[PDB]
């Protein structure tokens, strides 16, 4: 027929922004589950790169377009709020653009599917939350078995028995059976090589990768210690503009060495003024961070030095201990001074690695940290990584208490409901819902497609024993087949589910509302 | 008088691009809401407009939809004077380049 | 040396390339002609946007390199300088007689015959000229203020002004009786200084009668005023360009201390000459100080206490426009100042402005003075400055009817005058220079033509109906629908223009068009 | 393997003589259109992007500086005739240009160029006899000094902006020409300076120099303005303090110094201010800034000061007052100081300008020029020119030929006479130099619109008659007899024109090669 | 001809038809900023590094050049509104590109 | 300033109809008079031929613009009503056109 002629053309840029973010979710998608196929990168170095973890992927990626760069951060949004499903949340929004490309061809406005699309995710939440195996933190069996599950995916499984509990006593001791935000950050996974998977420790002050002192002279052990965090260098002067010393024999010599003695002495004694006990040094190049000369005179202080400390160790001992920065040994005073009970150097298979206990100070905050152990830098970083994920895992029960089963199932659970509730809608209600509804499956179905089954067969299996059935029904690829995943402990948190269907209908709403690109210069 | 005629329609026209753009950007048929929108007004009834969430015609009064009369008085007077500013303009003369 | 990469151009086809170059010039500007001219945009050098209709500005920041071109530029100039109105119009009728030329060359007529014969029509149309005109400073000195404030807000009409221009009418005035004393009758423009800053609306721009500081005190607790005090002789004012304290450098001191005795010295040394130099403004009988330099805090503490207001950090100009404004001197030093040196005034005080934080410092005499500076507002930069140079224009044609009382009606008529005449005259020749007669009064028609085309109206009805009005009914003046107005007849409209302008537009314009019709040959070598 | 030139230029034959010529005839038709008191105006932008307007012959010719390498001698020979007579430049081109462009063709029939040359060498003596032969020795004859000399200039002025106001500048040419020393007149002596404002008949004639008043600054004005005996200094130096332009840092060894240096600058202006009153200068000049302290000063010692005085006026200051100028104040003795009958301030151009009057030293003059725009006083000072050389050289030689090509016509007349009994290839060339003269009565009539076709056949005719004075009359359309009309100028312009346009002929026509050097 | 060293000349059909179209490329910016339903603007400067969006108006007029010189006046007319008045940025740009449009 | 565009440019046709017919006018014109100049023509057959009769110039010249060819059935008319001035006629013509 005759219609608007379309001269001016704004959809050229809407289908260049969902063909574009569209080819980064179907890139992903095939990676999806644990039988996935793996991805291989060439990097800007040259490395050769090869990984199926859907946020490691997509940072290399190396997307390009402004709009299609979007997706990169809904996998950030996702590992930062739940830290699972950051592979899943770019699947569905690729399913659900492609929902809306077939919207927009069928004469929607992208403003109606925008906003339908949204009306969709609140209804898919509930649907969600109502399906869920609740849990309780008061039942520290089942935290440990829902950590296990996610433990039972990882290179040494062996050990699990002790990473569960280790996760799940991390977070008690900070997070009672009433509190709705958990953030991990306040959980420090410390690695030391030495040791092995099982010989861990929870340490309430501090674990640091450091060693204290080995000269002669030092303390290495203080009882009832005030901490300083050193953010300047202790050495003798040494500018960096023009100078010269000249020395022309062992008397001249003696009286440099005074002056710069005599420098680190006066730094040294207001430390001691100040009442404080160890020195807590923060990692830099540019000068010594405590010189030998200064250990001498802090030695003879009983003083205790911890050099070369990680910016990430400094922030967590800032809020552990109770204790604050002194940016120079001029404001190096008792007020910015926490407390210990104990501050001492353990030597564990060669460990020698510093921590403290027993802070007991009002300005400490319910942090913990977690001594790893291992022979091979892989056990470490396996154990630092499996702690981590098993974290996550407990930090969104919290936030949404209860699991659902995982193969895909409350995707279509939500997808089946969905697709017969919308029947009972009007106009665009109904024709949208049916392609929401519709666009969730890419989950059940890539899953059966990369475990090696026929899609439609799994899918059609999926949609009739749910009808039948319940949300633990649903793809197991250990199975190979529909089964029974509650009973396979196939379990995700709720928080996963949740926010894939939050974070699916943000981005679709972002992509979708852009109309054009404009540079600013 | 005659040839300012076509120029005062002109300026009604202009004003009433705002609802169009309004029904247009809320995914509504603008065309259909702006021309029934326009006989309510014209017959008597000078209390309905747009309901950019239903897409319909409604009840300004009803709904609550109101905005500043001194705001109303500077859109109008600033975009009759942004006009005149470029209106007077027919030539572009540049000097050399710095 | 280095003839080549030269550009050259000669003979019968210079003569039309040379036309055709001021024809492109007029191109231009014309559109401007008239109080409803459109606006150009002016791109400057930086990028920078500006819009006005002023030809003197367009062609000043027009930059060519078009030889005839700038002979045009070089006639806006003085056109500019001299009478300050007719900046456009002798332009586009230089360019109207270059026109009328091409085709009396293109018929056989020499460039020369034609320069004779232009020139004699100039005189024939400013001897009828004279016929038309009367006086306005003539009889009762009310209608000369009633007319010479109506001339004002008519000049102002083409701008931006126009909107509240009753008020900037009144300034143009009163600045142009205020420096100007009734026997003597001349005007010396640079006694007018404009001035404006950015905000509020340009209603609220006045005339001021003294001088303005865009300076504020050289300490916040500083009074900010002095009064006459209760009869004494009004307000001494301390002009200088040196603070009044022991000098300090911004870069190095070089100052070597040989002893510990002239150490202690030295630091009282530099204690006790802030004290002896504010004390030598209490000598001098001084109220306040107005120097180039600020001041230290120290001298600011003891004007303080002795109740001598200070303004910091007031430039050049401003330091004169006290002294010339007070009769007094600016005086380098100290030493020198006592009753014969500092200003006098009646009142000094600070002005605020509604919401404006600026603040100005205001010296008045309180009494007639000679020198004025209009103080222009309005709501942004652009708005300021149009309103600031349409003073600029009113008060050169405030300054020409001071100076000279004739006056002729405008609005074309004069034009169309002279034309009817040099048209009339033209028959009478029986010779060749009736060609040159003829295009003369034909080049004149061009700008009642132009004010209709710019105004919306049809040129060949509108120059019909202007000449057969002045044929038909009475020679009396009759102008051109271009304001809008009920009808035409400008006798009772009050769109005057001096006699001397439109006397200096017609003779100027006609010598241009001789300046370029006499080139036979351009030489063009390059730009070092 | 070997070349003989590696981008080593010569060019040979016939052809380069004739290549030659064309090059020669271009810089004729850029300067033909200058001959005559209607002569065309010429636009030339040089380097250094300033615009100059004239239709003086050697003002533009050497702003072309033609840089073909034949073409160059016309320059050269211009320039002989602007140091040996003053005058005449156009003519020399011109008439040099058409008796090259009439030995093109004599080389295209295979004269030689010898032939030519040895031809127009016997012409031009034959043509110089005749042009002593009509030339006048007449001073007062039946007139008086002023009389002669105001109908020059008047002459020289007709048809010009400033015709119906002659009365007035014929007047100050004049007067210029006859203040100035009677055994050497140098037009250098005769200033003009431009004021814009007033009418052209308003000019004003000073016998000292005047100056551009300079001062904006406030406390300005407040000197004595007249003096009836002043004594005259002029300085190198500034008289100034503080100016509003520059500035100065304050460097002490003692902190009680800070304020002296301020007061200390003041002393060493006030005591340059002191060593000038020990001179006992009345009106002090400077060519850079005097400021308010030595206003100050100088005015409450009953001097008058005016400084950023143009260089050129300053060295006619001393011209006029017949002092020396000096750069320092310590070393002054009053035999530097100049005397004036006058010091006053003008109103011409409706501006205060000051200027001496009266100077009893002076071998100057300065003439101001008023008008309603700067291109009129132009041509005010353009037809001031030629009325003071007119006036110049009417008072400085006696022995005149007619102009208006009232001689060429003759000498034209006389080589063709010659002609009838110059027998071979002399008989060609012979009559080519005599049509080489009718370009000059030729150009002038087209130059004034004339119809030249009709006015040179008359003018044939009425020599042909004997009537030897008539030329082109610039009036009327018609002939009449110029020396009656006193449309003087000097013999020698015309037999210095006459052998130096030859002699340019003959050196471009005698070269058959051009080598040139690149690289 | 006149003019020269590269300057931008344009005469009444010219510059008549830029003044309109720069006006209508302003009005382009904001026409899809106006009401609660309106369309984002994805703005991105060379550096790559500062991508954002938004449908603010006047964020949007600020921050995008436009090189068309009666463009500029526009624009800068916006400012003013937005600056001063704090509303109607978008409707006075828009009313004024419909304004200019039709003329 | 700015006045009606007229997208659509049949001024075009009226230029190029006035510049053709005046082009014909101006050639035949320097034929006029008893002192007029004759002219040269070389036809489509090879034939040339030299002659100053204003109508055998038009009927030779080989006219193809549509418009300017009514110059020709001008000099028709001429010399069928009054048999002479069939030179002046289109002179006329072309400085009417030329008005």
């Amino acid at each position: 027929n005759a219609t608007f002629k379309n001269k001016e053309k704004p959809q050229e840029v809407r289908k260049a922004n969902i063909i574009a973010a569209r080819s980064v979710a179907d890139a992903i998608r095939t990676s999806l589950g644990p039988k996935g196929m793996d991805k291989m990168i060439k990097t800007s170095r040259g490395e050769i790169i090869i990984s199926n973890d859907g946020h490691t992927i997509l940072k290399q990626m190396a997307i390009l377009h402004p709009v299609a760069r979007m997706l990169v951060e809904v996998s950030a949004a996702q590992d930062s709020e739940a830290g699972d499903g950051t592979t899943s949340v770019v699947i569905l929004t690729g399913a659900l653009l492609g929902a809306a490309e077939r919207l927009l061809n069928k004469g929607i406005h992208p403003t109606i599917i925008a906003d339908s699309f949204q009306s969709a995710a609140k209804r898919s939440v509930d649907i969600l939350l109502e399906m869920c195996h609740k849990v309780s933190l008061s039942d520290r069996e089942q935290l440990v078995r829902a950590a296990s599950t996610s433990l039972s995916s990882k290179i040494v499984s062996q050990y699990s028995s002790f990473l569960a509990p280790l996760a799940v006593d991390s977070v008690l001791k900070i997070s009672d059976e009433n509190s709705k935000n958990v953030d991990l950050n306040d959980i420090r996974l410390v690695k030391k090589v030495g040791g092995t998977i099982d010989d861990t420790e929870m340490i309430d002050g501090v674990v640091l990768t450091q060693t204290a002192i080995k000269s002669a002279g030092g303390p290495t052990r203080k009882e009832k210690a005030k901490i300083g965090l050193i953010q300047f260098q202790i050495s003798p002067p040494k500018p960096d503009t023009e100078n010269n010393i000249i020395v022309n024999d062992y008397r001249q010599m003696d009286k440099i060495l005074k002056e710069e003695r005599a420098y680190l002495l006066n730094i040294c004694k207001k430390i001691k003024k100040a009442k404080c006990n160890v020195l807590l040094i923060q990692k830099s190049i540019l000068r010594d961070a405590v010189n030998d000369l200064a250990l001498h005179f802090l030695s003879k202080l009983n003083i205790m030095v911890v050099k070369d400390i990680e910016r990430e160790e400094i922030e967590f001992l800032s809020k552990g201990l109770g204790c604050k920065p002194i940016a120079d040994i001029e404001l190096f005073t008792e007020d910015r001074l926490g407390s210990a009970d104990l501050v001492e150097e353990i030597d564990s298979d060669g460990s020698k690695i510093v921590r403290v206990t027993g802070i007991r100070n009002n300005n400490a905050r319910p942090t913990v940290s977690v001594v790893i152990r291992g022979a091979n830098n892989m056990i470490i970083d396996e154990t630092e990584r499996s702690l981590h994920d098993a974290l996550c895992v407990i930090r969104c029960l919290v936030k949404e208490r209860g699991l659902i089963a995982g193969g895909g199932a409350p995707e279509i659970e939500i997808s089946r409901r969905l697709s017969k509730e919308a029947r009972s809608m009007e106009g665009v209600q109904a024709f949208i819902w049916q392609e929401f509804a519709s666009a969730l499956e890419v989950i059940p179905t890539t899953l059966a497609e990369n475990a090696g089954l026929n899609s439609i067969k799994v899918v059609t299996e999926l949609r009739s024993k749910h009808e039948n059935g319940e949300l633990n029904d649903g793809i197991s690829v250990r199975r190979s087949g529909t089964t029974n995943t509650y009973e396979e402990h196939i379990l995700q948190p709720v928080l996963v589910s949740t926010s894939a269907i939050t974070l699916a209908s943000e981005c679709v709403k972002s992509i979708l509302r852009i109309d054009d690109i404009a540079f600013s210069r | 008088d005659g040839k300012k005629s076509l120029a005062v329609e002109a300026f009604a026209r202009a004003l009433r691009q705002l609802p169009t753009i309004l029904a247009d950007n809320a995914g509504f048929d603008s065309s259909e809401l702006v021309s029934k929108l326009r006989s309510s007004i014209y017959n008597g009834i000078s209390t309905s407009g747009l309901d950019l969430n239903n897409g319909t015609i409604a009840d300004m009064r009803q709904l609550g939809i109101v905005e500043s009369y001194k705001l109303k008085r500077a859109v109008v007077s600033s975009a009759s004077e942004a006009a005149e500013v470029l209106l007077r303009v027919d030539n572009i003369i540049r000097a050399r380049p710095r | 040396k280095d003839q080549g990469n030269k550009k050259r151009q000669h003979g019968l086809e210079a003569k039309k390339s040379h036309i055709l170059a001021a024809r492109s010039v007029a191109s231009i500007i014309k559109t401007s002609l008239g109080p409803r001219g459109l606006d150009k945009i002016l791109i400057s050098p930086d990028g920078e946007i500006t819009i006005t209709n002023d030809g003197a500005t367009i062609l000043s920041q027009m930059e060519l390199d078009n030889e005839i071109a700038k002979l045009l530029v070089q006639l806006s100039k003085s056109q500019d300088d001299e009478i300050g109105d007719g900046t456009t119009g002798v332009v586009v009728l230089a360019s109207a007689l270059l026109d009328q030329a091409l085709e009396l060359i293109q018929k056989g007529i020499h460039p020369i015959k034609i320069a004779n014969g232009f020139d004699e029509a100039a005189k024939l149309a400013i001897s009828k000229l004279e016929e038309t005109c009367d006086d306005i400073s003539a009889s009762n000195d009310e209608l000369f203020r009633d007319f010479l404030l109506r001339a004002a807000k008519t000049s102002l009409g083409s701008k931006i002004v126009s909107k509240d221009h009753d008020r900037f009418a009144e300034m143009a005035v009163e600045a142009v009786i205020n420096v100007m004393d009734k026997d003597r009758k001349d005007v010396d423009f640079d006694l007018i200084k404009m001035q404006g800053r950015v905000g509020g609306s340009i209603s609220d721009s006045k005339l001021i009668n003294g001088v303005i500081l865009d300076k504020d005190f050289s300490h916040p607790q500083m009074p900010k005023c002095v009064l006459p005090k209760e009869g004494s002789d009004g307000v001494k004012l301390a002009i200088l360009t040196c603070p009044f304290e022991p000098p300090k450098p911004k870069t190095k001191h070089k100052l070597d201390i040989s002893s510990v005795e002239e150490y202690q010295k030295l630091q009282t040394y530099e204690q006790d000459k802030f004290k002896e130099m504010i004390d030598d403004v209490k000598k001098a009988g001084a109220d306040v100080v107005i120097c180039q330099w600020g001041f230290d805090d120290e001298a600011n503490h003891l004007l303080l206490q002795n109740d001598l207001p200070a303004v910091r950090w007031v430039g050049g100009q401003e330091l004169e426009h006290i002294a010339i404004s007070t009769n007094g001197r600016i005086v380098p030093r100290f030493q020198d100042l006592s009753k014969d040196k500092l200003g006098t005034c009646s009142r000094i005080y600070e002005q605020e402005f509604g919401t404006t934080k600026d603040r100005m410092l205001i010296i008045e005499q309180s009494k007639e003075t000679k020198t004025v500076t209009c103080f222009v507002r309005g709501s942004n930069k652009m708005i300021v400055d149009e309103a600031e140079r349409a003073l600029h224009d009113s008060l050169c044609v405030v300054r020409n009817l001071v100076k000279d009382s004739r006056v002729v009606y405008g609005g074309g008529a004069a034009e169309v005058t002279m034309s009817l005449a040099v048209s009339e005259e033209a028959d009478k020749q029986r010779g060749i220079d009736q060609y040159a007669f003829r295009g003369f009064a034909q080049a004149l028609d061009t700008i009642p033509m132009t004010l209709a085309e710019n105004s919306g109206l049809d040129p060949i009805g509108t120059l019909s109906t202007l000449k057969s009005k002045q044929l038909k009914e009475k020679i009396s003046n009759i102008g051109v629908d271009c304001l809008g107005y009920g009808s035409n007849d400008m006798k009772e409209l009050f769109v005057v223009d001096p006699f001397i302008g439109k006397k200096q537009q017609i003779l100027l314009a006609t010598q241009l068009c001789r300046m370029i019709l006499k080139i036979d040959n351009v030489i063009i070598s390059g730009k070092d | 393997i070997v070349v003989l030139k590696e981008g080593t230029d010569a060019s040979q034959g016939k052809g380069q003589i004739i290549s030659n010529i064309n090059a020669c005839v271009a810089v004729q038709e850029a300067l033909k259109p200058t001959l005559g008191p209607l002569g065309s105006d010429i636009l030339i932008v040089t380097s250094n992007q300033k615009t100059t307007i004239s239709n003086d012959g050697a003002t533009i010719l050497k702003l072309l500086d033609v840089v073909h390498p034949a073409a160059k001698t016309l320059v050269d020979i211009s320039r002989a005739q602007d140091a040996e007579v003053g005058d005449g430049t156009t003519s020399v081109t011109i008439l040099a240009g058409e008796l090259m462009k009439e030995a093109k063709p004599f080389l295209e029939e295979g004269i030689s160029s010898h032939l030519i040359m040895k031809g127009y060498r016997k012409a031009v003596s034959l043509a110089v006899e005749k042009i002593n032969e009509l030339a006048v020795d007449i001073t007062s004859e039946k007139s008086s000094g002023r009389e002669l000399l105001e109908r020059c200039a008047r002459t020289a002025m007709s048809s010009k902006l400033i015709h119906n106001n002659a009365d007035f500048f014929v007047k100050m040419c004049v007067d210029a020409v006859l203040s100035l020393d009677r055994n050497d007149l140098d037009d250098k002596l005769i200033g003009i300076k431009k004021i814009p404002g007033g009418a052209m008949e308003e000019s004003l004639f000073i016998n000292g120099v005047a100056f551009k008043k300079t001062f904006s600054y406030a406390g300005f004005e407040q000197q004595p303005k007249k003096f009836n005996n002043p004594k005259i200094l002029s300085l190198n130096v500034e008289l100034e303090l503080k100016a509003e332009k520059d500035n100065a840092e304050v460097r002490v060894e003692h902190v009680e110094d800070y304020q002296a240096i301020v007061d200390a600058e003041w002393q060493l202006i006030f005591e340059k201010l002191r060593q000038v009153e020990e001179t006992g200068a009345n009106i002090v000049l400077s060519k850079l800034p005097i400021g308010d302290l030595a206003t100050q000063f100088f005015a409450d010692r009953n001097i008058f000061c005016a400084g950023r005085v143009s260089a050129d006026d300053m060295n006619r200051v001393i011209q006029a007052v017949g002092g020396s100028i000096q750069s320092t104040t310590s070393d002054i003795k009053p035999e530097h100081l100049g005397t004036c009958a006058l010091f006053e301030e003008m109103q011409i151009g409706s501006e205060r300008y000051n200027l001496f009057q009266g100077c009893p030293q002076a071998k100057t003059c300065t003439l101001l020029l008023r008008g309603g725009a700067e291109q009129v006083i132009a041509e005010v000072e353009r037809s001031l020119h030629d009325a003071i050389m007119i006036v110049k050289r009417a008072l400085q030689n006696k022995l005149i030929v007619a102009g208006g090509g009232a001689t060429e016509m003759e000498v034209s007349k006389c080589l063709r006479d010659y002609s009838k009994t110059i027998a071979g290839k002399q008989q060609m060339i012979i009559n080519a130099f005599a049509k080489a003269l009718e370009v000059i009565p030729r150009q002038l009539c087209e130059n004034a619109g004339f119809d030249a076709i009709e006015i040179l056949n008359k003018l044939r005719l009425a020599h042909s008659k004997g009537e030897k004075w008539y030329g082109v009359v610039f009036e009327t359309e018609n002939i009449g007899d110029n020396f009656a009309k006193f449309v003087w100028e000097p013999a020698l312009v015309k037999i210095n024109a006459l052998n130096s346009a030859t002699e340019a002929t003959n050196l471009i026509l005698s070269v058959d090669e051009t080598i040139t050097n690149k690289g | 001809q006149i003019f020269g060293d590269q300057v931008t000349e344009e005469r009444a059909e010219n510059a008549r038809l830029s003044a309109f179209v720069g006006a209508i490329a302003v009005g382009d910016l904001v026409k899809s900023t106006l009401g609660p339903k309106g369309m984002d603007k994805l703005l991105q400067s060379a550096s790559s590094n500062t991508c954002m969006v938004t449908n603010d108006g006047a964020t949007i007029l600020k921050s995008i050049p436009l090189d068309n010189p009666a463009a500029k006046v526009l624009v800068n007319i916006s400012k003013v509104q937005d600056d001063e008045v704090g509303d109607g940025t978008t409707s006075v740009t828009v009313l004024s590109a419909e304004l200019l449009r039709e003329a």
